[PDB]
């Protein structure tokens, strides 16, 4: 059954349309919003094609380390900001919104077994990260931040809430 | 503050004068506790700690304000950061001496106290002849699709005396059928978040709006 | 290019003069344009390149063919494996010369274009709600549950205009009012993935129904 609060659409979809303005509002950044130095994120793309075929398991593993990533990406970018007298009056509040957000997301994707599924289908060694995806800017931290959640939290978290009994 | 004193009135009537704690707009959240008007040492009377499920414990500063009935309410508002839904937040205040006062776990998502609705309108159905209500929900606020609401409908020959119906969740609409004829009613709406993902207490009623049949 | 054709179709007869790109089934991506430019622009007239973010520039594959009336059509069948959501795609089509034809950055889950919904059936209501329309998403389209509709309610020639109804995404039924009597109504349904996780355009129109009323 609906695994929970995570499961109702709408729930989710709060934090969604939180990342898409903070997302869109730093797109009229300018040279206001560096992060002044490259904050390691995590990579958002999914390729439909390879996203389908992968052990479900594995779907698992790239959210919830890729949202413990960001959830440290969000929080560097806040106590960035909270030092200097630097400019951009809005990045304040998304910033809240993003850290107060993502502990959400954190707690709500573990009841749904995200953070279980993912140490176990990832107990086993692997290769090395080779990736490593950068951001210097608030614009890509946020722009980062939304299709990170739109995207494969969304996908994740929609499959595995049509969880019944079998 | 009216808005946030009425409202911390509201609490300390069906709450307890404990330590009651609401949020509004869900990024936002407000802890308070009322107490006989002492002398001077007011904040610094006590210090008030409060720890998000598996983060350091913060401290929020504490503030003084003469509540309008002669005793002084002790208010703190979280940082903004920290107001996340979902989340055990464990509260706790402390006395100068260092004795603790008040101890809870909370959720911010089952706290919220929402504002009133807003633009209650009333019209006379389309040749049903039916009462069909339309308002706004509080104002600001998100998961909207999550607040239900309560209808208020008087009156009559001098007989005036309600009766209550109860809105579906996300819906801003109600249609009545079984109004009597020739008589001027009077509606009004209150807000509340629908369990079991929210919970909270009744919103201040809606400004009324009156209507002849 | 067969239900591609129509859908290819659908995008420039709306969207002359312009690149434009689309998916069907979020695994493919497909950008092309028409040239009212022939003669002496040979294959080898435009170079095609992209980026997924934080990935190295490629070149795509040029197409070309006969199309509408005296022109030609470029297309670019991305691969698969560079296909990938939620991350930007910066397309640059030059000529041959090292001229800038078309520059622009997209995500492929936001140009998504997918078959009409189908199995329309509109019928009467014994109510105020005159006819209660009801369809099917389009077929094989996962994610249904956030797919958007817009109904297109036709009258009766001579004059009759138009009325286009947008459906919140998920819900196939809905209500239709003020539908004046003694008159023959079509209905239509468009579709398309909706935000924020997704975008695109409106599908092609349903297969049509009519109803008297």
């Amino acid at each position: 059954a609906p695994p929970r609060l995570i499961c109702d659409s709408r729930v989710l979809e709060r934090y969604l349309l939180e990342a898409k303005e903070a997302e869109k509002i730093t797109t009229g950044c300018a040279e206001h919003c560096s992060l002044n130095e490259k904050i390691t994120v995590p990579d958002t793309k999914v390729n439909f094609y390879a996203w389908k075929r992968m052990e479900v398991g594995q779907q698992a593993v790239e959210v919830w380390q890729g949202l413990a990533l960001l959830s440290e990406a969000v929080l560097r970018g806040q106590a960035l900001l909270v030092k200097s007298s630097q400019p951009w009056e809005p990045l304040q509040l998304h910033v809240d919104k993003a850290v107060s957000g993502l502990r959400s997301l954190t707690t709500l994707l573990r009841a749904l077994g995200a953070q279980k599924e993912a140490i176990s289908n990832s107990d086993a060694a692997s290769a090395a990260p080779l990736r490593t995806i950068t951001a210097d800017t608030f614009r890509k931290l946020f722009r980062v931040y939304s299709n990170f959640l739109r995207g494969k939290l969304k996908l994740y978290t929609g499959e595995a809430c049509r969880t019944g009994d079998r | 503050d009216p808005k946030f004193e009425s409202k911390a009135a509201l609490l300390a009537a069906r709450g307890p004068e404990e330590l009651l704690c609401f949020t509004e707009r869900l990024e936002d959240l407000v802890c308070f506790w009322e107490e006989a008007a002492s002398a001077g040492v007011g904040p610094g009377q006590y210090s008030f700690s409060y720890q998000l499920e598996d983060e350091p414990w913060k401290l929020c500063r504490l503030h003084q304000a003469p509540t309008a009935r002669g005793a002084v309410r002790f208010w703190c508002s979280l940082p903004t950061a920290d107001t996340s839904s979902f989340v055990p937040l464990e509260l706790r205040v402390t006395a100068a001496s260092g004795a603790p006062r008040y101890h809870r776990v909370i959720h911010i998502n089952e706290v919220v106290l929402l504002d009133a609705p807003v633009g209650l309108v009333a019209r006379l159905a389309d040749e049903s002849g039916h009462v069909v209500l339309r308002w706004l929900p509080p104002p600001e606020t998100p998961m909207t699709s999550h607040i239900r609401y309560e209808v208020d409908v008087s009156a009559g020959q001098g007989a005036g005396s309600v009766q209550r119906v109860e809105i579906l969740e996300g819906r801003t609409e109600c249609v009545l059928s079984n109004l009597r004829g020739r008589t001027r009613y009077t509606f009004a709406v209150r807000a509340r978040m629908a369990e079991p993902s929210f919970g909270g207490f009744w919103s201040e009623w809606s400004e009324p709006v009156s209507l002849l049949t």
